[PDB]
RNA sequence: UAAUUUUUUAAAUAUACUUAUUUAAUCUAUAAUUAGAAUAUAUUGAAUCUAUUCUGUAUAUUCUUUUAUAGGGGUUAUAGGC
């Protein structure tokens, strides 16, 4: 269970890092929806 | 002070020393429709809620263009 | 908080909709079609 | 032609580069300072390494797809996004970068031409003394 | 942010920096015909010699 | 241009039904939570929907913490230029003389 | 308890004046609003019929346009000569 963050390897671009030329796929300021998750508010809202 | 003297016989003074007609026109034209907007659609959009059928939807707003046109064809006849 | 929920509804299910329309042609692209590969990949590609 | 040159032309060849300094690229010319900026570039770039290595290919499915149509007589034509997605960089936010008193004065006319010495004191004037 | 704007001393002691004369040639090198000046060295020598 | 503000209001005013500041229905948001509650499937659904709209991404990331702003994809390549490290002078060199042979 | 007018000598400074040389037309920042054109995408509406079209709005781009706010500075954009 540390298959949650992501990363971009801005050293070698395209090798590693595949589909770069989509944008949908790589952002700018990408999400952690595990965090979003698991703040306990979002939990709490949506049992409410 | 208010005076000084430069020289002999040379007195001076010295000098080293909200609108309401837009107040009315900014109420009229611009704040008004943009509050009544939003009131006049949540007052339609609470009532699409009860309703399920897409017929009356689409005529209740088409109703009310042409009641909020009437709105403008009196500002036309003015000046 | 509700209402940003129902603002998902409408997109999850607008992309459901969307591909599974490719899903079904692509089971018939691989019957109904002369050029059956590209059928599968065009509708792979629109997707993305 | 042989281009002659003047004394005045070498103040600025060797006080702007010493000859002390080793050459560089700087010290070429700007058409060819740009290719090795491009040729350090483009082996980084997904777009132009992505659309070189495949330009023959869509030259080809196009035609492959365009004689089905003059097989099966319907006039050729294009579907809709048949082609990748490549960034539109327009469409994109991008930066634009990376990152006493006194006074004198004049006025002029036909052929006059005036000056003004204006000096803190009295209501005193004179003209041409 | 330095003016490229010169004024005409600076312009002036920039050739001088370039240009150089020698006490046997009374001369200038930096100009262009440094050629001709090694003939007038020589000849002043190969005359006496 | 009597007749050209009566059409840009009538479409301004049919462009604000289409928004949405109210539910629609609750047997349907409900069942919908349910079912993607049911085995995690929340977590797909955030991501992807917040990549083609920023609207959602914009409420979901005040919950978030610990952002990170990368640069653009596209001034990418000349991010890493500039940001050269000494070890890749070593590569600088070689381009170097790659161009300067052709030249 | 002053220092007028004029002449002369020595030095610095930039502001007329003299010379050379560069540029010269209609602006920004924002907003609303008007007038309209070109594309591309999305899209409401219109079919008594070329709806593979037309129109309208938004988005981005490409020049154009009214008013407002604030602030920014004008002619040479012309007239002769050869
Ligand atoms: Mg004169
Ligand atoms: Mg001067
Ligand atoms: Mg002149």
């Amino acid at each position: 269970k540390n298959d949650d963050q992501f990363n971009i390897d801005t050293e070698n671009i395209i090798d590693n890092n595949p589909s770069i030329h989509k944008p949908l796929y790589y952002m700018r300021s990408p999400l952690d929806a595990k965090q979003i998750v698991e703040n306990p508010e979002f939990q709490k809202f949506l049992k409410a | 002070e208010k005076f000084r003297v430069l020289a002999k016989k040379t007195t001076i003074p010295n000098r080293r020393l909200m609108p309401p007609i837009e107040q009315f026109r900014t109420y009229t034209k611009q704040i008004l429709p943009q509050m009544e907007q939003s009131i006049e659609i949540s007052m339609l959009q609470k009532q699409f809620q009860e309703i399920k059928s897409e017929e009356l939807k689409q005529d209740l707003i088409r109703a009310y263009t042409r009641r909020r046109i009437k709105d403008l064809a009196n500002q036309f006849s003015k000046l | 908080f509700a209402k940003n929920l129902d603002y998902l509804r409408e997109k999850h299910e607008e992309r459901s909709k969307i591909i599974n329309q490719y899903l079904h042609r692509m089971r018939a692209a691989s019957i109904n079609s002369n050029i059956p590969l590209k059928e599968i990949l065009r509708q792979f590609i629109s997707s993305t | 032609h042989p281009k002659e040159l003047d004394i005045v032309d070498y103040g600025s060849s060797n006080s702007k580069e010493q000859e002390n300094r080793k050459r560089g690229e700087r010290d070429l010319s700007k058409d060819n300072q740009i290719e090795i900026e491009l040729y350090r570039r483009i082996k980084t770039d997904p777009f132009f390494r992505h659309y070189i290595q495949n330009e023959i290919k869509y030259f080809t499915e196009r035609i492959e797809d365009g004689v089905l149509d003059i097989a099966q007589v319907i006039v050729p034509a294009d579907r809709k996004n048949d082609t990748p997605f490549y960034y539109d960089p327009t469409l994109e936010d991008i930066p634009l970068d990376l990152i006493g008193i006194k006074v004198f004065a004049s006025g002029k006319r036909k052929t006059s031409s005036c000056l003004v010495v204006i000096k803190e004191g009295t209501g005193k004037v004179f003209v041409n003394n | 942010k330095g003016r490229q704007y010169k004024k005409q001393k600076e312009e002036v002691q920039a050739i001088a920096e370039n240009v150089f004369l020698d006490e046997e040639t009374k001369l200038p090198y930096g100009i262009g015909l440094d050629d001709y000046i090694e003939l007038i060295k020589e000849e002043s020598i190969t005359t006496k010699t | 241009s009597r007749s050209g503000t009566i059409v840009k209001t009538m479409q301004k005013i049919s462009d604000k039904f289409k928004v949405k500041q109210t539910v629609a229905d609750k047997q349907k948001l409900q069942s919908f939570l349910t079912e993607q509650t049911r085995d995690g499937s929340i977590k797909e659904t955030i991501d992807v929907t917040a990549k083609y709209d920023a609207e959602f991404k914009t409420f979901i990331k005040d919950y978030q913490a610990k952002h990170k702003q990368y640069p653009h994809i596209l001034d990418l390549s000349h991010y890493s230029r500039e940001n050269s490290t000494l070890s890749k002078s070593n590569q600088l060199r070689q381009e170097e003389i790659d161009m300067i042979e052709e030249f």
